[PDB]
DNA sequence: TTTTTATGTACTCGTAGTGTCTGC
DNA sequence: GCAGACACTACGAGTACATA
């Protein structure tokens, strides 16, 4: 059932699922995809997924694949308006030799600072709407426009119920070990694999990058014990750094995390919660949402999460 | 040379001019550009002297001036009040409100940030063209293939990526000719 | 490999297409657009002896035009690329094959729905009629028993419905109507003789360029009309 | 009596109206584009409205077919400077033999980097507007330079008066009927179709997309109604956890009343008014309206009414 | 008496006036255009207002009609120095057939990107100063540079002083009338055609326009005298539960104001500034600021007005 | 209605004074510079059938030597102009009248003040001698009984006093002293002989080149002097 | 003796002065003119000054006409590498067989984007500093490279000393005194004069500028004073307002800057930060910048500046 | 002492590349 | 005649500006 590249040397990128079967989804959320898979042409969609990892770009793709749709996968920070204008209108205003729909799948567009390739896409997925659809995948759809989304139709990764949860967690036990089977990787134990899966649950792409990295050694003896910050969805860095009181890191890795800072304003506020006393809890709660409150008229992120840093690293008391 | 044991002695200018070798002459005009006068640090540094200063003749940049100062935490209580408010003053205005807020201190160093590299950057700006990724996953990628061990391989696949015009993109200071090299034959 | 004069050009022609091109061993060569929007490929007489996939066709173009044509072309022991004349003994980065965009196959065109013939200096008249123009859309179709190519400007005209130019190719023939609208940048042709011959069916459909040297499979654009 | 576009898929773009009186505006700005058409001769316009859907290019289009106008339809964020003195100036100078005025759709042209382009159309549109009008469509107003505002009627979308928002709710109602009549939608019962209409009011191509997207099978079924209703209920889950001072429950009932702030707010205030002392209720008007007056900037909603609920527990008194 | 252009449909460009004395100017700056009309010589001259259609397109080609001028209109935006060179420099040093003086009209010259043609201007306003004038049209003086504001007559239109504001808009309801006599557009109440001049002024073009799109049937009336002026409602009821403090009354009444947000708050104040001592004038003042300030960020509008009205309850004394 | 040679170089020589030109029916065409620094005429074999204003007149001549010279030129149904070839068919659109700056009727020359003449040999080395000695203003004016073309360079020499260039045209008998000034950007003629007429009252003044086909009427400089 | 150009008709260049001892240089830089004038050879000056009108134009034709220099008049915009290469090397390459010194005057030769243009002229003093000397007048010093600078004697314009200040305005007035007693216009208050030059200085263009136009009827009374002194335009009012807290004042102000309001909080600012302590300096900035941050969201932008000038009044503590 | 954001747009200038006309 | 000279065009460097 799985498909390899064969190619690709990573593992997150070389058993990449090539079908919306494949893909390890909410049973709503499959349901809502073949819905458009099953339907013909696609037409306009963002993809919102909050939390990273879930699979918004291999969804993507994979709807792309489902339709048998002439693809055109575009990086949103390389999707500059004089891409638009090149390449991308090229694209969209001829039609595919074999008679296939065209969709360009503009992935991230939300983390970028080029909003203002959003505004000329408004009007160019008007003009060649009846030969190229759009499928934008965005991290808070706060970042997409909103008159690309009265475009789009906005799918919402929705938050997995308990049988859906249960349900991923054995499909990604046996896409894990088809994995190692076709990796050259022997599996010690099984439960390894399913507290590994439980743990970086439901962020697959950073339970595939742990096991590629484990994989040099060919065997899978601790998996737990992991480091190297465990991929972008972890924010243990940022525990870390503040519990050192190093306003200087602070300063210099407000910048990493202040492309998407609406969702790591709440997962900072979660985490350290769990990890301070009741009292600094509640001098948190004001300083972080009174950062929140001027998000909007905040000219720079960079500088406003490095205020927001150096304002947690002096007024609260760790536990 | 110079067949005339007389001669007047024409300086470089006398002889590129007077000989009409639009070359030389380029040549010889080219010798005076002076490409210096540091006029951002001398604000900034003015800001944290309180030293009396002018920019009416001058050119201000909001951004940087605010990313130099938050490297200094004493400063950034102003800094944060115009990150928020000042992106409708003017430039006098906002250099103004600097003045007047940013108290004086003894503060200098370098930016907090990733110490460049040359070696780290190309790579994970290959990794990011390459994979059609973000640099935030770039870097997760470069740091999965340094554990892994597969990093020369894929060093190997895509050094063709490697161009005249892709290193400008790197850095702009001319270290890109040895770029060339570095990876010329990764093997 | 000795790539003659003739090679070299239709090379740098193709370098348009596409940024590079891989070429496969055999007197065969091809490429298409990173879009897909267009398709070339070449029956060249020059014989290549191995597979190489070059990134950088205009630098190797660039490389080559310095150095004598009967320089000798071959891959060297460490994988990269070496062009060796004489004097000169230059290498060239041979980048991975799945690095740059080429077809994989060569793309086989059906029998053509309409064939007709449009001669060298038609061609060129009707690239220098674009220019002058500014002609962005051509659209072959049938006007009073003959094939007619009309080019519009899009910009102006976004229903193309003022004709600008009006170039008659040849006697119809046939009983089924068509206008195959052909994107103006799509049309990436070295000028000589090219027998046109257009193909459609349902939603899909291409116009084939084939020539002397080159053929060019080009791509209609959206709201091309036929009855195939 | 309606538009079809069969060269397009999408709903909302096979159905565009072709004619004003087949466009359901306000019956203000439809006399206003009625007496336009009627006089022969379209003005310099400006349709302008912030929320997207509302038919600005849809009554561009409409004023150009009425009037037999020469239109020509440019992106806006293409027309930059050197487009106005290149095609912009080739039209506008062309001759018109047969009397049909010339109109140019500059359609989104509120983009921030094409003011300068914006500044060069200050003066053409005095000089070729003897027979070229222009008609430019932007979302939000201020991206329009104030002396462009002043050469062009600017007319407002998207804000209708009371007794002209339920009709052209109902002008929906019956468009949506229409449309699901032609599509092959069977519709069980209307009440989802009005419930459709007033979800995405002001915005009808938003209402047209949601259309498709719960017709995947050819029938809008009752669950339908349920889906678009949302509104959740009562939340007094929401004020026991308050008064309990539970903060994880109050962050656990966050997520879901996110959502929709602008009403969750509002069902708080109307609700908890009589729960707490009357002392501190200035203090709730003194946080909750607050925290309201910030939501448009608020970058994490999620984190904002956590933010609220944690002020709630905070400064209020319980009876 | 009045000067129509049979060529234009545009009611702004019909009736643009030819000569000074058709010209609605304040009484100081007509002079100073009548002396330049009799002295036969213009000087360089820089007509300049922040605010659009104050008159100086009018006046500046009014000027070289006036002394009989052999006036070169010019787009600003298209004046680059190539330009300046060429044509503008052939033009200012040759001498016309005819005699008559030499004028440039360089209409809407403020665009930042031509301050290097600006730069090359300010020596060609002196070597052919004896030839031929300059005559620049601006928005912004600010886009002039000093050099060339120092060579020019530079003249503020759209600022009079109160006892010629007053004259301006006696000759613009004149005007009007004229325009509407020939027009063919029937005038039922003079008080429309003076609401019309006040609420537009000084944009006389704006007010030509509005007077064409309140005159769809070529009727004006006391609808139309509502709909320019709204005055939708009337302020007891507010007013007589903020003296009762009724909290409830306020609650329910606030959604009421939510249409005309910005109209209701201008006469709230308004009306509350008359009865209250002057001590608390400037604390009410702070709070209507404050909760307009965020009038376009809020969520919920009805418990914005809650909050204003509970505010100003709190903060309240009637004198 | 076709464009001979001689009619397309003396259109070409007037796309050098105003970029387009409103051309009406008859054998007559006329044309004035934007700036109005220089005006021409001219009696035309070529008899126009149609009035028609063309916004790009460069652009319109390079399209018709883009085709044969056997080229009929029409009206087309739609209003533009048909450029008919052997196969191919060219819709130049038309301007609207208004957009083009052109005489609204023939400017009537005074009776001219001084006439005299000058050959096309001489206005070839006037020309010649522009662009080697760099001059770019003439002034023609009385020197010892003879009027006198004399070549400036205002750039170095803005008095005009240093005279780089002089050509003798030809006796003058009258006893009235003057120096007409004229740029030498604005001497816009096709080569030939030209009736050099010059006319000035006080601050109005022209000087027509009377050509055997063409007449030019070019406008003085304003630092010009005379007493007539 | 008085220097009058019967050709001009402009004021402010018929009477320019042609010759050092004509001028109303300060002591010190029309003795160094003096000096340079009577050594025979003017050596490469640069005479620069921001302020327009100062006489560095008007002071390099007086030299080169004091000298009797061969003067070669360039427009500095038209200096380009061209002409440096072509013109100005054939200029000092020719003989010069009346003695008369080669003087080269690159007026207004400030541009940026003559940089290079720069440098060969930086070359070319190298190679015919001996042939011709080159005068450079610019405003804006930055803008000619350093070499050049460094191999000119640069003098600068518009900064005297208050000694010289006074002389110069009594030397001004003189001169106004003639050239109104040469024009035919009597000169009814002398306070006229004074007001003029005191008002404009040190812009003397822009002071017989201002003479021309405000002598239209021939006659300088103390309308004329009043005209000249009483400055339209400034907020003279409005600061009054704001240091007495004049609530009526303001709010009837309020809509008179409503349509201008960047340009008015500019200058307001700008006025305000001189006259306020260090804190309210901060204070003030702070309430500006927040207050034109949100001036595209609050709704009544009238009743926004009513809320600035209310907090400017009230947190305002002048020194 | 004290490094240098990213994107999009507009203008100017200098030069190298290309195409066309041509004079002793 | 055709190498040489002139004119048009595209690109890079530099500058300036707005916005986030
Ligand atoms: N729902 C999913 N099902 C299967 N694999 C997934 C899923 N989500 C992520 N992955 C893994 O993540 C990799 C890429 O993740 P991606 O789709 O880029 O997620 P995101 O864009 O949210 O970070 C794929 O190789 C795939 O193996
Ligand atoms: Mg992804
Ligand atoms: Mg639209
Ligand atoms: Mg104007
Ligand atoms: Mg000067």
């Amino acid at each position: 059932m799985i498909t390899v590249n064969e190619k690709e040397h990573i593992l997150e990128q070389k058993y990449r699922p090539s079908t919306i079967d494949e893909c390890i989804l909410p049973a709503f959320d499959k349901e809502t995809f073949k819905s458009i898979t099953s339907k013909g042409k696609i037409p306009h969609i963002i993809l919102h997924s909050p939390s990273p990892g879930t699979g918004k770009t291999t969804v993507a793709k994979a709807l792309c694949h489902d339709v048998n749709a002439d693809m055109m996968f575009v990086n949103g920070s390389d999707c500059k308006i004089d891409f638009v204008r090149g390449p991308l209108t090229n694209f969209a205003s001829a039609a595919s030799f074999d008679g296939r729909q065209k969709v360009i799948v503009i992935d991230e567009f939300d983390r970028s600072g080029l909003a203002e390739s959003q505004r000329h896409l408004r009007s160019f997925m008007e003009a060649y709407s009846s030969n190229c659809s759009i499928i934008i995948t965005a991290n808070n759809i706060d970042g997409i426009i909103k008159p690309l989304q009265s475009r789009c139709r906005v799918i919402t990764f929705g938050q997995p119920t308990d049988e859906d949860k249960i349900e991923m967690m054995k499909q990604m036990i046996r896409r894990l070990t088809e994995i190692c089977k076709h990796e050259g990787i022997a599996i010690a134990d099984m439960k390894v694999v399913a507290a590994l899966v439980k743990k970086n649950f439901p962020d697959f792409r950073k339970t595939i990058g742990e096991l590629d990295s484990y994989s040099s050694k060919g065997v899978l003896d601790a998996g737990i014990l992991s480091l190297v910050t465990n991929d972008r969805g972890a924010i243990d860095d940022v525990l870390e750094s503040l519990k050192n009181k190093d306003v200087k890191q602070l300063r210099a890795l407000a910048p990493k995390y202040a492309a998407d800072y609406s969702w790591f304003v709440g997962k900072l506020a979660e985490e350290i919660y769990s990890r301070v006393t009741p009292q600094s809890i509640i001098r948190m709660y004001e300083i972080v949402g009174e950062n929140n409150q001027y998000h909007g008229i905040a000219a720079n992120t960079e500088l406003h999460l490095a205020y927001l840093f150096i304002q947690l690293a002096c007024e609260m008391q760790w536990k | 040379m110079s067949l005339f044991k007389d001669d007047i002695q024409l300086n470089e200018h006398q002889v590129a001019w007077y000989s009409k070798d639009w070359t030389a002459v380029q040549s010889a005009a080219d010798s005076f550009k002076e490409k210096a006068e540091n006029e951002f640090f001398e604000i900034i540094g003015a800001i944290n002297n309180k030293t009396k200063c002018s920019i009416a003749q001058k050119d201000y940049s909001k951004f940087m001036v605010e990313n130099a100062l938050s490297q200094f935490p004493e400063c950034m209580p102003a800094v944060y009040a115009m990150n928020l408010i000042g992106s409708g003053l003017s430039d006098e205005a906002h250099f103004n409100y600097l003045m007047a807020a940013v108290p004086r201190g003894k503060r200098y160093g370098k930016w907090a940030k990733l110490v460049e590299d040359s070696t780290e950057v190309l790579i994970i700006k290959l990794l990011a063209k390459r994979y059609q990724v973000n640099t935030n996953d770039a870097i997760n990628y470069k740091s999965i293939l340094t554990k892994n061990g597969k990093l020369p391989l894929v060093l190997k696949e895509l050094k063709g990526l490697v161009t005249d015009d892709f290193l400008k993109e790197v850095t702009k200071n001319v270290k890109e000719q040895k770029q060339l090299k570095k990876l010329a034959l990764e093997w | 490999m000795k790539l003659s004069k003739d090679t070299t050009a239709l090379l740098k022609n193709f370098a348009t297409i596409n940024s590079g091109i891989m070429l496969k061993s055999g007197q065969f060569i091809m490429t298409r657009a990173v879009n897909g929007t267009t398709y070339a490929e070449a029956n060249i007489s020059d014989v290549i002896d191995f597979d190489v996939a070059i990134y950088d066709l205009n630098g190797f173009l660039g490389i080559l035009s310095l150095v004598n044509d009967d320089a000798e072309i071959s891959q060297s022991e460490d994988g990269n690329i070496k062009i060796a004349d004489a004097r000169s003994t230059i290498f060239w980065p041979a980048a991975d094959p799945s690095t740059v965009v080429a077809p994989n196959k060569p793309i086989p065109f059906p029998v053509a729905s309409a064939v007709t013939e449009i001669k060298a200096e038609d061609l060129q008249q009707l690239l220098r009629v674009s220019r002058g123009l500014q002609i962005d859309t051509i659209a072959i179709t049938v006007k009073e028993g003959k094939i007619v190519i009309n080019g519009f400007n899009k910009v102006e005209d976004s229903a193309l419905t003022r004709v600008k130019y009006s170039l008659t190719l040849g006697d119809y023939d046939g009983e089924n109507t068509f206008n195959f609208i052909i994107n103006m940048a799509n049309m990436k042709m070295q000028p000589g003789n090219y027998k046109l011959l257009l193909w459609a069916k349902g939603k899909q459909g291409a116009a084939k360029f084939e020539g002397e040297h080159a053929n060019y499979v080009v791509a209609l654009e959206a709201d091309s009309t036929h009855d195939f």
